[PDB]
DNA sequence: TATAATGGGAGCTGTCACGGATGC
């Protein structure tokens, strides 16, 4: 995970940091021999696009 | 070499989808699915094999197959896609037959 | 027209008398 934009509010002896974060969460899929992959390596997908 | 279940299903699928591609392509072009099939087959196999087919209404020669292939190359991207599908299909077919040639021997040795 | 099945067998043996072609 990486921090894109960082905002800081000073309150008392402390700071409250609002962090805009961008990261990636992995999800595995198991391909059976009767199935074929419709997507290349490292291609970008959206909601509704078919991987397999 | 002998096909794994995966390789087999892949080749089979490519063949079937290839036939479908030729059909859709005939719908688009308005040509004869047979003539189209023979042209795609011709280009896959090469000019090494070119001969007039009895079912065809036209004499099949490199001139006519070049005319037809050029009219196939003039299609829009989404339509010209089906050509690549067809070619892939034919290649898959050849590799399938060549792959399963052993079974024929094993069956015929009993005859 | 659909379980899956993926490389074949029989040879066949007591003649020389060689001719020209082919081989270290």
């Amino acid at each position: 995970v990486r921090a894109a934009q960082v905002e800081a509010e000073e309150e008392g002896e402390t700071v409250y940091l609002t962090l805009f974060l961008e990261w990636t969460e992995p999800k595995d899929y198991r391909v059976q021999p009767h199935m074929n992959v419709v997507v290349p390596e490292g291609a970008r997908v959206e909601a509704g696009d078919k991987i397999v | 070499p002998l096909l794994t279940l995966e390789e087999e299903v892949e080749l089979a699928r490519k063949v079937e989808e290839g036939m479908e591609a030729i059909k859709k392509l005939s719908e688009i072009t308005g040509l004869d699915p047979d003539l189209i099939r023979e042209v795609v087959r011709a280009k896959i196999l090469g000019s090494a094999r070119v001969r007039h087919i009895p079912g065809l209404k036209e004499t099949l020669d490199p001139k006519t197959v070049e005319e037809i292939d050029q009219k196939l190359k003039s299609l829009p991207k989404e339509h010209k896609r089906y050509l690549h599908i067809a070619r892939e299909g034919e290649a898959a077919r050849q590799h399938l037959i060549e792959a399963n040639l052993r079974l024929v021997v094993s069956i015929a040795k009993k005859y």
